[PDB]
RNA sequence: AGGACCGAACCGACUAAUGUUGAAAAAUUAGCGGAUGACUUGUGGCUGGGGGUGAAAGGCCAAUCAAACCGGGAGAUAGCU
RNA sequence: GCUCGCCGGAAGACCAAGGGUUCCUGUCCAACGUUAAUCGGGGCAGGGUGAGUCGACCCCUAAGGCGAGGCCGAAAGGCGU
RNA sequence: CACAGGUGGUCAGGUAGAGAAUACCAAGGCGCUUGAGAGAACUCGGGUGAAGGAACUAGGCAAAAUGGUGCCGUAACUUCGGGAGAAGGCACGCUGAUAUGUAGGUGAGGUCCCUCGCGGAUGGAGCUGAAAUCAGUCGAAGAUACCAGCUGGCUGCAACU
RNA sequence: AAUUCCUUGUCGGGUAAGUUCCGACCUGCACGAAUGGCGUAAUGAUGGCCAGGCUGUCUCCACCCGAGACUCAGUGAAAUU
RNA sequence: GCUCAACGGAUAAAAGGUACUCCGGGGAUAACAGGCUGAUACCGCCCAAGAGUUCAUAUCGACGGCGGUGUUUGGCACCUCGAUGUCGGCUCAUCACAUCCUGGGGCUGAAGUAGGUCCCAAGGGUAUGGCUGUUCGCCAUUUAAAGUGGUACGCGAGCUGGGUUUAGAACGUCGUGAGACAGUUCGGUCCCUAUCUGCCGUGGGCGCUGGAGAACUGAGGGGGGCUGCUCCUAGUACGAGAGGACCGGAGUGGACGCAUCACUGGUGUUCGGGUUGUCAUGCCAAUGGCACUGCCCGGUAGCUAAAUGCGGAAGAGAUAAGUGCUGAAAGCAUCUAAGCACGAAACUUGCCCCGAGAUGAGUUCUCCCUGACCCUUUAAGGGUCCUGAAGGAACGUUGAAGACGACGACGUUGAUAGGCCGGGUGUGUAAGCGCAGCGAUGCGUUGAGCUAACCGGUACUAAUGAACCGUGAGGCUUAA
């Protein structure tokens, strides 16, 4: 249920070696407006594949 | 065990999950525009289309047919007097999934629902 | 599909009406007894002044299941409840003369000959 | 008529599951007993610790009871750890 | 704002008790809110509670309390007209 | 503690219902201050289940089951009250006729009388309204949902509440 | 026997099989007459036994619906050492 | 002047209960389990009076003797009292062999069937119920068999709580009583979110010496190994009969295991229908919400057992007890000393699965990269520019794959998912309308309407031009 014997810095920093966050691998260019967006993912102006598809 | 099963619970019971999307196609089809989730809008797909596909022949069973699944009289006008005669000549992919990022407040991924020619 | 413990109907004329399975014969741990598996009974409901009594303990045949029988083209053949026939303990004949009711291919064996032959079907 | 019967409110607490660093220092759900009476309940009052009260279980007397709590004798005493 | 769902002998309305500004408006989001918060019973500021008839006070008394003289008791004090 | 608990009194709509039960609703008020996915083991709360039917287990624990109204029928024993709703059996929706709403309740006009009106017999309009027989009829099922006794036998103890 | 050690006493009933139960017996270790004896209809969230019905209690588990479990974002304990 | 006698004499003067209990201690000291021992217990052997129809040793074995185990009852007080939860049951097991069944064999008071006893053998298998808290035991009915023991009398941070071992109460008995009883009776709270070891699964990293994609060898590891009945040989051998085989062959079952959904079914709150009450969509008609999916009736795909396929082997090698052949020591005799031949479910293989982190990191096939300059502690060195291949990863649509990773399919050179069309399946004749009937309702249009996961098709929607990681011929020595 619980410890005998307190864990290590190091065993505490073992643990943690697959906490690291995964950075994103590279942002897609819009054709038309130019702006960096997540792939498959509108821009924030609105623009996905060179069209213009977002009421603002 | 989920071999070859289809439909996502949402983790709702039958009747809350009825009754959502029967809100969300009245939206859809109100507003031709909508921001939800993308499962939802996964799902949205298969409530939304077989009602515009019902909206095509123009006869009373139909409406009564449309007006049971959306319980919408506006709707259901909106359907077969706009969107039949809108989509006669296409089969099927009435619709449109676009993500668009993630929810500030639970980081839920989003998507916007389009009707594939709405011009607005 | 008998097991211990079942009640099971009597399609003949030696006088038990209703028989109880308290051991399905053969091997160890065997679960369930068929149409033409032997069973050991005991008698439960008997008619006054009959060849059985109450309480007697004796071999029987399943002869008719709910559960039914599968033949070879897939085929079931389903009854509306389970009847077995007496027989003696050490040398498995049957007790009484009369068969009552329908009975299945089976029972074409050797030993249930003469259960077949007195059978008003089949 | 009834310390009568079935049964809500109300008063209780027989069984089971849950929960047991609980939602809760005693509860929840499903069932369960009484339910015009020796009933229940509000407001105020009285009984005080070798005392009270007790259809009596050593029960209850502010989550404390084979002798409450607070302060004192008091740094009791401890051939023991 | 529109749809959807729940309570409806209550999860609705109003009192007593208890609380004390939680009430309404403007503003702010450090901390508090088991998350975010533009919101809040949170911080800051200002406002809001109008009685011959409602309640209290008041006049009357119940259980009980206190109790001039009094009886009683080492003192304290107990009982009582 | 912004805590599934406790906290006296008043108000008491509609439909069905004996009912302040229960179901769905009105007025009114809320979705309970983390969410989004996924749809493993296992745990918790439920639904269904072939054949068998207590073989489980310390024990039928727990579950399943019964469950309403009317009529009929109702044992041992008994303190003559009971036991008793003993046990057990039958019927049950909807439509029409009897009878454009029957039996019954209320009762306007109008007649009449009057120690006199807020008046007593006549009258029956309108409104409300069981229950039953017959005939038909739909369903697998008519107490259809919620709600709503399991029954019997032998025995110890304690009269009983 | 709420009382009996030997004891699962003996015989019978009920079960295929009954240390339990029911009835009879009497060698009552160690009943007994208001610390009452023996019966007793009715009552019981009372102990024991048997039967009809019912069933996932079980043979022997299967599938399904929800809440967790698992992953993602936010906040963020504990015993122990 | 002391039975101050507990005799170095507490006081002149003193008994009990606590299960209502308390506090300081002690593993200095009992109960559980562990430890030492092994009287006792169990097993084994030595002698042979005797039993066994004659006959000590087929089978037993008195009087006495010697060991083994650690296994019963005990002995000791070594660990634990600043806590090591007790009996039985359930779930899950694991080893031993002193073998219960199945295999092999010697003897037999072995004619045959059926047995007894001893030796070898631990691969697999190895009851269900009534009674009782039971372990045991008795009984019923089975089976090839229902083995004996160890594992904290295995197993409560896995379940239970019937029994023992609290507080309530009662009977018998004892006691003046409080109470008590290795008597009986009814009732009576079982916490823990797993850090480490272990174990079952599944990933990330690096390594394997230039990188990458596949396909393997197989060192090593795991799984599996049970058996009944019937018929033929054969009513033969044997036997006075009664009975009745060895060896060999065939079929058909029980339990267990793997896979699966064609069948029979279960489930199927995502499909269709019936129906109760109530609210609603202005109303009729029709639908929807809510009441456990309201209650029910069926039922697709998937999952699934009760459903249906398959399996345990044969064979080989080396052997156990055992049987021998040849054969001396020891002219004979002798299975043994040399040499040779058989011999079991046990061992190694053969059967299935994992398997190169097998750091001893293996093998095979294919693919890819073939540019210039500077620098200095010259080396398997550092740096700038060009180049960025094979491939991978990431992202997206996703799966009969999956907790998450992972694994498989697909991304416009496209059937990967949704939709759409056609079919199929399920439910069972929609609504609207017409006709008949007073009406409920019935008939026709109509096997209609609707129909999830299924089958065959179809780019309608969504799977993006890109970017990202991964380099630029790959060390030394010797040898051919």
């Amino acid at each position: 249920a619980v410890q005998q014997n307190k864990p290590t810095r190091s065993k505490r920093g073992m643990r943690r070696s697959h906490d690291a966050l995964t950075a994103v691998t590279s942002l897609s260019v819009d054709k038309t407006s130019g702006e960096k967006h997540l792939r498959h993912h509108i821009t924030a102006d609105g623009y996905y594949r060179g069209r213009k598809v977002i009421a603002k | 065990m989920r071999h070859r099963k289809s439909g996502r619970q949402l983790n709702r019971n039958s009747s809350h999950r009825q009754a959502m999307f029967r809100n969300m196609a009245g939206s859809l089809v109100r507003h031709e525009i909508i921001k939800t989730t993308l499962p939802k809008a996964k799902e949205l797909r298969r409530v939304v289309e077989p009602l515009i596909t019902l909206a095509k022949t123009d006869s009373v069973a139909n409406r009564r047919l449309a007006f049971a699944r959306t319980r919408d009289n506006e709707i259901v006008a909106k359907l077969f007097n706009e969107l039949g005669p809108r989509f006669a000549s296409r089969a099927g992919g009435y619709t449109r999934i676009l993500k668009c990022g993630f929810r500030a407040g639970d980081n839920a991924p989003m998507a916007y629902i389009e009707l594939v020619d709405r011009s607005e | 599909m008998i097991q211990e413990q079942t009640m099971l109907n009597v399609a003949d004329n030696s006088g038990a009406r209703r028989v109880m399975c308290i051991k399905v014969l053969g091997g160890s741990h065997r679960r369930y007894a068929g149409v033409g598996d032997i069973i050991k009974i005991t008698i439960k409901e008997a008619i006054p002044r009959g060849k059985v009594k109450k309480g007697d303990v004796l071999k029987a045949v399943v002869v008719r299941t709910k559960k039914g029988v599968r033949r070879p083209d897939g085929s079931v053949i389903r009854f509306d409840g389970n009847a077995c026939v007496l027989l003696n303990n050490n040398s498995e004949q049957p007790i009484g003369t009369r068969i009552f009711g329908p009975v299945t291919r089976e029972l074409r064996s050797e030993k249930f000959m003469k259960i077949i032959s007195l059978a008003p079907e089949v």
